[PDB]
Protein backbone atom coordinates (compact mmCIF):
# COMPACT_ATOMS: atom_id res chain seq x y z
CA UNK A 1 0.00 0.00 0.00
CA UNK A 2 3.04 2.51 0.69
CA UNK A 3 5.06 2.52 -2.78
CA UNK A 4 1.60 1.34 -4.63
CA UNK A 5 -0.03 4.82 -3.87
CA UNK A 6 3.45 6.67 -5.67
CA UNK A 7 3.72 4.15 -8.31
CA UNK A 8 0.46 5.05 -9.48
CA UNK A 9 0.77 8.53 -9.02
CA UNK A 10 3.54 8.83 -10.54
CA UNK A 11 1.86 7.76 -14.00
CA UNK A 12 2.79 4.23 -14.43
CA UNK A 13 0.05 1.98 -14.30
CA UNK A 14 -0.48 0.20 -11.12
CA UNK A 15 -1.58 -3.30 -10.14
CA UNK A 16 -4.66 -2.79 -8.18
CA UNK A 17 -5.00 0.37 -9.17
CA UNK A 18 -6.35 -0.92 -12.83
CA UNK A 19 -5.66 1.15 -15.76
CA UNK A 20 -8.49 1.58 -18.29
CA UNK A 21 -8.96 4.58 -20.74
CA UNK A 22 -13.01 4.68 -20.02
CA UNK A 23 -12.59 4.64 -16.12
CA UNK A 24 -8.80 5.76 -15.66
CA UNK A 25 -7.14 4.20 -12.42
CA UNK A 26 -9.53 2.41 -9.60
CA UNK A 27 -9.12 0.52 -6.96
CA UNK A 28 -9.91 -3.27 -6.73
CA UNK A 29 -12.84 -2.58 -4.31
CA UNK A 30 -13.09 -5.79 -2.90
CA UNK A 31 -10.32 -7.11 -0.90
CA UNK A 32 -10.02 -7.73 2.92
CA UNK A 33 -7.63 -4.89 3.39
CA UNK A 34 -9.74 -2.50 2.31
CA UNK A 35 -12.70 -0.99 4.31
CA UNK A 36 -14.96 2.49 3.30
CA UNK A 37 -13.19 4.78 5.53
CA UNK A 38 -9.78 4.55 3.50
CA UNK A 39 -11.37 3.23 0.34
CA UNK A 40 -12.97 6.56 -0.65
CA UNK A 41 -9.73 9.10 -0.09
CA UNK A 42 -7.87 5.90 -2.34
CA UNK A 43 -10.68 6.73 -5.24
CA UNK A 44 -10.40 10.90 -4.97
CA UNK A 45 -6.48 10.63 -4.81
CA UNK A 46 -6.78 8.13 -7.99
CA UNK A 47 -8.43 11.05 -9.89
CA UNK A 48 -5.70 13.03 -9.88
CA UNK A 49 -3.08 10.77 -11.27
CA UNK A 50 -5.66 9.80 -14.12
CA UNK A 51 -5.69 13.00 -15.56
CA UNK A 52 -1.99 13.01 -15.12
CA UNK A 53 -1.48 10.23 -17.72
CA UNK A 54 -3.59 12.19 -20.03
CA UNK A 55 -1.32 14.93 -19.67
CA UNK A 56 1.87 13.76 -19.96
CA UNK A 57 0.60 11.15 -23.08
CA UNK A 58 -0.81 14.33 -24.54
CA UNK A 59 2.24 16.34 -24.15
CA UNK A 60 4.43 13.28 -25.68
CA UNK A 61 2.15 12.73 -28.72
CA UNK A 62 1.92 16.45 -29.80
CA UNK A 63 5.55 17.45 -29.63
CA UNK A 64 9.00 16.23 -31.02
CA UNK A 65 6.86 13.27 -32.86
CA UNK A 66 7.73 14.82 -36.44
CA UNK A 67 10.61 15.35 -38.57
CA UNK A 68 8.15 17.64 -40.52
CA UNK A 69 8.40 14.79 -43.46
CA UNK A 70 0.49 18.56 -45.76
CA UNK A 71 0.34 17.92 -41.76
CA UNK A 72 -3.01 18.48 -39.64
CA UNK A 73 -4.00 21.64 -37.53
CA UNK A 74 -5.45 20.42 -34.58
CA UNK A 75 -2.95 17.21 -35.32
CA UNK A 76 -0.12 19.56 -35.26
CA UNK A 77 0.40 23.35 -35.04
CA UNK A 78 3.08 25.74 -33.28
CA UNK A 79 0.35 26.30 -30.79
CA UNK A 80 -0.17 22.41 -29.68
CA UNK A 81 4.00 22.67 -29.42
CA UNK A 82 3.86 25.83 -27.13
CA UNK A 83 1.31 24.39 -25.27
CA UNK A 84 2.68 20.89 -24.47
CA UNK A 85 6.03 22.77 -23.14
CA UNK A 86 3.67 24.96 -20.77
CA UNK A 87 1.89 22.40 -19.52
CA UNK A 88 4.84 19.93 -18.19
CA UNK A 89 6.41 23.26 -16.37
CA UNK A 90 3.16 23.86 -14.63
CA UNK B 1 15.68 31.95 -39.40
CA UNK B 2 18.78 29.23 -39.81
CA UNK B 3 20.35 30.20 -43.09
CA UNK B 4 23.34 32.16 -43.79
CA UNK B 5 22.72 36.22 -44.19
CA UNK B 6 25.99 36.87 -42.51
CA UNK B 7 28.64 34.81 -44.12
CA UNK B 8 27.85 35.24 -47.32
CA UNK B 9 28.07 38.98 -47.42
CA UNK B 10 31.92 38.28 -47.57
CA UNK B 11 31.44 35.59 -50.06
CA UNK B 12 29.66 37.52 -52.88
CA UNK B 13 32.06 40.35 -51.54
CA UNK B 14 34.31 38.19 -53.68
CA UNK B 15 33.20 36.88 -56.20
CA UNK B 16 32.36 40.29 -57.32
CA UNK B 17 35.86 42.02 -57.10
CA UNK B 18 36.78 38.85 -58.96
CA UNK B 19 34.69 39.14 -62.14
CA UNK B 20 35.25 42.99 -62.12
CA UNK B 21 38.99 42.29 -62.44
CA UNK B 22 38.10 40.11 -65.46
CA UNK B 23 36.03 42.26 -67.08
CA UNK B 24 39.02 44.67 -66.61
CA UNK B 25 41.71 42.07 -67.84
CA UNK B 26 40.22 42.11 -71.09
CA UNK B 27 39.99 45.94 -71.40
CA UNK B 28 43.64 47.15 -70.13
CA UNK B 29 45.62 44.76 -70.96
CA UNK B 30 44.26 42.73 -74.35
CA UNK B 31 42.03 45.67 -76.00
CA UNK B 32 38.88 44.15 -76.37
CA UNK B 33 37.77 47.83 -77.01
CA UNK B 34 40.37 48.56 -80.21
CA UNK B 35 38.46 45.38 -81.46
CA UNK C 1 17.86 2.82 -27.92
CA UNK C 2 21.29 4.52 -26.13
CA UNK C 3 23.07 1.14 -27.56
CA UNK C 4 21.39 0.90 -30.29
CA UNK C 5 22.72 4.45 -31.40
CA UNK C 6 26.21 4.00 -30.59
CA UNK C 7 25.18 0.48 -32.99
CA UNK C 8 23.97 3.03 -35.32
CA UNK C 9 27.39 4.84 -35.52
CA UNK C 10 30.47 2.93 -37.11
CA UNK C 11 33.13 4.36 -39.13
CA UNK C 12 36.68 3.35 -39.98
CA UNK C 13 29.62 7.64 -47.56
CA UNK C 14 30.91 11.20 -48.27
CA UNK C 15 32.87 13.86 -46.05
CA UNK C 16 29.78 15.42 -44.47
CA UNK C 17 28.60 12.17 -43.36
CA UNK C 18 31.68 11.28 -41.92
CA UNK C 19 31.58 14.73 -39.85
CA UNK C 20 27.66 14.22 -38.99
CA UNK C 21 28.36 11.03 -37.79
CA UNK C 22 31.39 12.01 -35.62
CA UNK C 23 29.10 14.82 -33.67
CA UNK C 24 26.68 11.96 -33.07
CA UNK C 25 29.32 10.30 -30.83
CA UNK C 26 30.39 13.43 -29.38
CA UNK C 27 26.71 13.74 -28.07
CA UNK C 28 26.72 9.57 -27.14
CA UNK C 29 29.73 10.32 -24.55
CA UNK C 30 28.08 13.06 -23.02
CA UNK C 31 25.32 10.86 -22.29
CA UNK C 32 27.73 8.16 -20.86
CA UNK C 33 28.87 10.76 -18.71
CA UNK C 34 26.18 13.10 -17.03
CA UNK C 35 25.28 9.26 -15.52
CA UNK C 36 27.51 8.47 -12.46
CA UNK C 37 27.89 12.13 -11.60
CA UNK C 38 24.44 13.40 -10.87
CA UNK C 39 22.48 10.12 -10.47
CA UNK C 40 24.08 6.64 -9.26
CA UNK C 41 21.37 5.45 -6.59
CA UNK C 42 18.64 7.86 -5.16
CA UNK C 43 15.48 7.44 -4.98
CA UNK C 44 13.85 4.46 -7.31
CA UNK C 45 11.48 7.38 -8.50
CA UNK C 46 14.62 9.59 -9.31
CA UNK C 47 15.60 7.78 -11.92
CA UNK C 48 13.02 7.61 -14.17
CA UNK C 49 12.24 11.11 -13.29
CA UNK C 50 15.52 12.77 -14.32
CA UNK C 51 15.94 10.50 -17.33
CA UNK C 52 12.81 11.30 -18.93
CA UNK C 53 13.74 15.07 -19.56
CA UNK C 54 16.43 14.29 -21.09
CA UNK C 55 16.24 11.18 -22.03
CA UNK C 56 13.29 11.87 -25.00
CA UNK C 57 15.93 14.58 -26.47
CA UNK C 58 18.06 11.55 -27.25
CA UNK C 59 15.06 9.06 -28.52
CA UNK C 60 14.60 12.29 -31.29
CA UNK C 61 17.54 11.06 -32.57
CA UNK C 62 16.37 7.57 -33.34
CA UNK C 63 13.55 9.30 -35.11
CA UNK C 64 15.64 11.72 -37.23
CA UNK C 65 18.02 8.59 -38.08
CA UNK C 66 16.71 5.58 -39.54
CA UNK C 67 17.04 3.96 -36.23
CA UNK C 68 18.17 3.71 -47.52
CA UNK C 69 19.11 6.42 -45.25
CA UNK C 70 20.30 10.08 -47.06
CA UNK C 71 23.75 10.72 -47.98
CA UNK C 72 25.67 13.02 -49.86
CA UNK C 73 23.55 16.58 -50.40
CA UNK C 74 20.57 14.42 -49.65
CA UNK C 75 21.42 14.21 -46.21
CA UNK C 76 23.45 17.99 -46.49
CA UNK C 77 20.34 19.35 -47.24
CA UNK C 78 17.36 17.21 -45.36
CA UNK C 79 19.09 17.50 -42.52
CA UNK C 80 19.15 21.68 -43.10
CA UNK C 81 15.77 21.72 -43.59
CA UNK C 82 14.87 20.37 -40.15
CA UNK C 83 16.72 23.41 -38.91
CA UNK C 84 13.82 25.51 -40.07
CA UNK C 85 11.62 22.27 -39.25
CA UNK C 86 12.22 22.46 -35.55
CA UNK C 87 13.93 25.11 -34.14
CA UNK C 88 11.26 26.21 -30.85
CA UNK C 89 11.23 22.54 -28.85
CA UNK C 90 14.23 20.92 -26.80
CA UNK C 91 14.99 19.56 -29.84
CA UNK C 92 16.64 22.94 -31.35
CA UNK C 93 20.26 22.37 -30.20
CA UNK C 94 20.93 18.97 -30.98
CA UNK C 95 19.91 19.89 -34.96
CA UNK C 96 21.90 22.85 -34.92
CA UNK C 97 25.12 21.85 -33.33
CA UNK C 98 24.57 18.68 -35.70
CA UNK C 99 24.39 21.29 -39.01
CA UNK C 100 27.28 23.05 -37.47
CA UNK C 101 29.76 19.78 -38.31
CA UNK C 102 27.42 18.71 -40.93
CA UNK C 103 28.42 21.71 -43.62
CA UNK C 104 31.90 21.99 -41.85
CA UNK C 105 33.67 20.24 -44.67
CA UNK C 106 31.71 22.19 -47.51
CA UNK C 107 32.26 25.63 -46.67
CA UNK C 108 36.09 24.95 -47.12
CA UNK C 109 35.26 23.14 -50.18
CA UNK C 110 33.44 26.12 -51.92
CA UNK C 111 36.31 28.54 -50.19
CA UNK C 112 38.59 26.41 -52.94
CA UNK C 113 37.26 27.02 -56.62
CA UNK C 114 37.03 30.65 -55.58
CA UNK C 115 40.58 31.91 -54.59
CA UNK C 116 43.45 29.31 -55.66
CA UNK C 117 41.82 28.00 -58.52
CA UNK C 118 41.51 24.59 -56.82
CA UNK C 119 37.79 22.59 -57.86
CA UNK C 120 36.97 20.26 -54.91
CA UNK C 121 34.79 16.95 -55.64
CA UNK C 122 35.40 13.56 -55.03
CA UNK C 123 31.94 12.11 -53.82
CA UNK C 124 29.42 13.80 -55.12
CA UNK C 125 28.57 16.58 -52.68
CA UNK C 126 30.01 19.26 -54.69
CA UNK C 127 26.83 21.37 -57.03
CA UNK C 128 29.01 21.66 -60.02
CA UNK C 129 29.59 19.18 -62.16
CA UNK C 130 29.55 17.77 -65.71
CA UNK C 131 36.00 25.62 -78.50
CA UNK C 132 35.53 28.69 -76.26
CA UNK C 133 37.40 26.30 -73.30
CA UNK C 134 33.67 26.97 -71.66
CA UNK C 135 31.44 24.16 -72.24
CA UNK C 136 31.51 23.07 -67.98
CA UNK C 137 28.24 21.16 -66.75
CA UNK C 138 25.95 22.39 -63.80
CA UNK C 139 23.29 19.30 -63.57
CA UNK C 140 18.56 23.35 -49.64
CA UNK C 141 21.92 25.59 -50.72
CA UNK C 142 21.06 28.88 -51.50
CA UNK C 143 20.04 29.67 -55.43
CA UNK C 144 21.46 33.68 -55.25
CA UNK C 145 24.95 31.99 -54.66
CA UNK C 146 24.48 28.77 -56.60
CA UNK C 147 24.59 30.04 -60.04
CA UNK C 148 27.42 32.57 -59.22
CA UNK C 149 29.75 29.93 -58.18
CA UNK C 150 29.16 28.59 -61.61
CA UNK C 151 29.94 31.58 -63.45
CA UNK C 152 32.80 32.96 -60.59
CA UNK C 153 34.86 29.52 -61.02
CA UNK C 154 35.14 29.04 -64.61
CA UNK C 155 35.98 33.05 -64.46
CA UNK C 156 38.62 31.75 -62.18
CA UNK C 157 40.00 28.73 -64.46
CA UNK C 158 40.55 31.71 -67.40
CA UNK C 159 42.86 33.71 -64.93
CA UNK C 160 44.95 31.17 -64.54
CA UNK C 161 45.85 31.21 -68.19
CA UNK D 1 81.92 3.95 -23.02
CA UNK D 2 83.63 4.81 -19.33
CA UNK D 3 86.35 2.06 -20.05
CA UNK D 4 87.28 3.59 -22.90
CA UNK D 5 87.46 7.31 -21.77
CA UNK D 6 89.25 5.79 -18.87
CA UNK D 7 92.28 3.88 -21.04
CA UNK D 8 92.65 6.19 -23.97
CA UNK D 9 92.84 9.48 -22.15
CA UNK D 10 96.59 8.86 -21.01
CA UNK D 11 97.63 7.28 -23.93
CA UNK D 12 100.04 8.59 -26.13
CA UNK D 13 100.18 5.54 -28.38
CA UNK D 14 97.05 6.42 -30.00
CA UNK D 15 97.94 9.96 -30.67
CA UNK D 16 96.64 13.37 -29.97
CA UNK D 17 92.93 12.44 -31.73
CA UNK D 18 91.80 10.03 -29.03
CA UNK D 19 92.43 12.44 -26.21
CA UNK D 20 90.41 14.99 -28.14
CA UNK D 21 87.39 11.75 -28.64
CA UNK D 22 88.17 10.96 -24.78
CA UNK D 23 87.52 15.31 -23.93
CA UNK D 24 84.11 15.00 -26.00
CA UNK D 25 82.64 11.51 -24.49
CA UNK D 26 83.74 13.37 -20.79
CA UNK D 27 81.70 16.32 -21.76
CA UNK D 28 79.03 13.91 -22.99
CA UNK D 29 78.80 11.77 -19.71
CA UNK D 30 79.10 15.82 -17.71
CA UNK D 31 75.29 16.40 -18.44
CA UNK D 32 74.81 12.80 -17.72
CA UNK D 33 75.82 12.56 -14.79
CA UNK D 34 73.50 16.06 -13.41
CA UNK D 35 69.96 14.07 -14.00
CA UNK D 36 71.14 10.97 -12.15
CA UNK D 37 71.90 13.37 -8.95
CA UNK D 38 68.55 14.74 -9.53
CA UNK D 39 66.52 11.13 -9.98
CA UNK D 40 67.93 9.65 -6.58
CA UNK D 41 66.62 12.70 -4.60
CA UNK D 42 63.51 12.53 -6.02
CA UNK D 43 62.84 9.35 -4.73
CA UNK D 44 59.51 8.58 -2.18
CA UNK D 45 57.54 6.49 -6.63
CA UNK D 46 59.28 8.03 -9.52
CA UNK D 47 57.29 6.44 -12.05
CA UNK E 1 34.53 0.77 -17.31
CA UNK E 2 37.63 -0.89 -17.17
CA UNK E 3 37.20 -2.26 -20.38
CA UNK E 4 36.31 1.38 -21.71
CA UNK E 5 40.01 2.79 -20.23
CA UNK E 6 41.86 0.59 -22.66
CA UNK E 7 41.95 1.93 -25.91
CA UNK E 8 44.13 4.71 -24.50
CA UNK E 9 46.63 2.27 -23.49
CA UNK E 10 46.69 0.09 -26.30
CA UNK E 11 47.01 3.43 -28.03
CA UNK E 12 49.74 4.22 -26.11
CA UNK E 13 51.92 1.29 -25.70
CA UNK E 14 51.92 1.32 -29.77
CA UNK E 15 52.63 4.99 -30.19
CA UNK E 16 56.20 3.98 -28.30
CA UNK E 17 56.87 1.13 -30.07
CA UNK E 18 57.34 3.38 -33.37
CA UNK E 19 59.60 5.39 -31.67
CA UNK E 20 61.55 2.38 -30.31
CA UNK E 21 61.59 0.42 -33.14
CA UNK E 22 62.52 3.38 -35.75
CA UNK E 23 65.58 4.88 -33.58
CA UNK E 24 67.85 3.12 -36.11
CA UNK E 25 70.46 4.42 -37.80
CA UNK E 26 69.17 4.10 -41.12
CA UNK E 27 65.59 4.69 -42.50
CA UNK E 28 63.70 7.77 -44.80
CA UNK E 29 64.57 11.09 -44.20
CA UNK E 30 61.50 12.07 -43.05
CA UNK E 31 60.52 9.30 -40.72
CA UNK E 32 63.99 9.88 -38.72
CA UNK E 33 62.30 13.90 -38.40
CA UNK E 34 59.59 12.51 -37.39
CA UNK E 35 60.04 10.19 -34.40
CA UNK E 36 61.89 13.47 -32.42
CA UNK E 37 58.95 15.35 -33.64
CA UNK E 38 56.36 12.23 -32.41
CA UNK E 39 58.16 11.91 -29.31
CA UNK E 40 57.73 16.12 -27.71
CA UNK E 41 53.62 14.72 -27.88
CA UNK E 42 54.88 12.05 -26.02
CA UNK E 43 56.37 14.24 -23.59
CA UNK E 44 52.96 16.42 -23.41
CA UNK E 45 51.54 13.62 -22.88
CA UNK E 46 53.31 13.09 -19.19
CA UNK E 47 52.62 16.54 -17.84
CA UNK E 48 49.21 15.15 -17.73
CA UNK E 49 50.32 12.06 -16.17
CA UNK E 50 52.78 14.02 -13.81
CA UNK E 51 49.53 15.26 -12.31
CA UNK E 52 47.98 12.20 -12.17
CA UNK E 53 51.09 11.06 -10.55
CA UNK E 54 51.00 13.51 -7.92
CA UNK E 55 47.79 12.70 -7.07
CA UNK E 56 47.92 9.15 -7.07
CA UNK E 57 50.96 9.27 -4.64
CA UNK E 58 48.46 11.55 -2.38
CA UNK E 59 46.40 8.50 -1.07
CA UNK E 60 43.30 9.44 -3.65
CA UNK E 61 42.16 8.61 -7.44
CA UNK E 62 39.07 6.76 -8.29
CA UNK E 63 37.94 5.10 -11.79
CA UNK E 64 34.95 7.59 -12.79
CA UNK E 65 37.48 10.85 -12.46
CA UNK E 66 40.02 8.74 -14.04
CA UNK E 67 37.30 8.28 -16.83
CA UNK E 68 36.49 11.65 -16.96
CA UNK E 69 40.52 12.27 -17.06
CA UNK E 70 41.39 10.34 -20.01
CA UNK E 71 38.45 11.42 -22.45
CA UNK E 72 40.54 14.48 -24.31
CA UNK E 73 43.88 12.38 -24.38
CA UNK E 74 42.15 9.25 -25.92
CA UNK E 75 41.91 11.22 -29.77
CA UNK E 76 45.30 12.18 -29.58
CA UNK E 77 46.73 9.00 -29.15
CA UNK E 78 44.64 7.49 -31.38
CA UNK E 79 45.43 9.94 -33.98
CA UNK E 80 49.28 9.21 -32.98
CA UNK E 81 48.78 5.35 -33.36
CA UNK E 82 46.60 5.79 -36.91
CA UNK E 83 49.74 7.15 -38.36
CA UNK E 84 52.54 5.15 -37.12
CA UNK E 85 50.28 1.79 -38.61
CA UNK E 86 50.46 3.80 -41.95
CA UNK E 87 53.76 4.54 -41.77
CA UNK E 88 55.70 1.34 -41.14
CA UNK E 89 52.49 -0.39 -42.91
CA UNK E 90 53.16 0.94 -46.71
CA UNK E 91 56.93 0.94 -46.70
CA UNK E 92 56.81 4.42 -47.42
CA UNK E 93 60.36 6.37 -46.62
CA UNK E 94 62.29 9.25 -47.78
CA UNK E 95 59.80 11.49 -49.46
CA UNK E 96 56.81 9.54 -49.88
CA UNK E 97 56.42 9.63 -46.34
CA UNK E 98 56.04 13.47 -46.49
CA UNK E 99 53.19 12.70 -49.46
CA UNK E 100 51.28 11.14 -46.82
CA UNK E 101 51.90 13.66 -43.98
CA UNK E 102 50.61 16.25 -46.73
CA UNK E 103 47.26 13.98 -47.28
CA UNK E 104 46.38 13.60 -43.86
CA UNK E 105 46.28 16.85 -42.89
CA UNK E 106 44.02 17.89 -46.01
CA UNK E 107 41.96 14.79 -45.28
CA UNK E 108 40.95 15.94 -41.88
CA UNK E 109 38.88 19.10 -42.34
CA UNK E 110 35.45 18.43 -39.57
CA UNK E 111 36.98 19.35 -36.42
CA UNK E 112 41.06 20.58 -37.11
CA UNK E 113 42.35 18.41 -33.64
CA UNK E 114 43.92 16.48 -36.23
CA UNK E 115 44.72 18.52 -39.01
CA UNK E 116 47.06 21.16 -36.99
CA UNK E 117 48.58 17.60 -35.64
CA UNK E 118 49.13 16.57 -38.83
CA UNK E 119 50.93 20.14 -39.69
CA UNK E 120 52.86 20.06 -36.85
CA UNK E 121 55.04 17.25 -37.48
CA UNK E 122 55.35 18.40 -41.27
CA UNK E 123 56.39 22.14 -40.27
CA UNK E 124 58.85 20.21 -38.37
CA UNK E 125 60.26 17.65 -41.02
CA UNK E 126 60.22 20.44 -44.10
CA UNK E 127 62.79 22.22 -41.79
CA UNK E 128 65.66 20.53 -42.73
CA UNK E 129 64.51 19.69 -46.14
Amino acid sequence: MIHELLLALSGYPGSIFTWNKRSGLQVSQDFPFLHPSETSVLNRLCRLGTDYIRFTEFIEQYTGHVQQQQGQGGLHGIYLRAFCTGLDSV
Amino acid sequence: VLMKRSITAPLAAHISLVNKAAVDYFFVELHLEAH
Amino acid sequence: CYTRLSHFSLQPKGLVFQAFTSGLRRYLQYYRACVLSTPPTLSLLTIGFLFKKLGRQLRYLAELCGVAFPTGVKLLSYLYQEALHNCSNEHYPVLLSLLKTSCEPYTRFIHDWVYSGVFRDAYGEFMIQVKLYWTHGYVVFLKHIAHDIYVCGKTINLLKL
Amino acid sequence: IRRYTDQRSLDRSFGLVGQSFCAALHQELREYYRLLSVLHSQLQSLT
Amino acid sequence: LVHRILPVAASYSAVTRFIEEKSSFEYGQVNHALAAAMRTLVKEHLILVSQLEQLHRQGLLSLQKLWFYIQPAMRTMDILASLATSVDKGECLGGSTLSLLHDRSFSYTGDSQAQELCLYLTKAASAPY
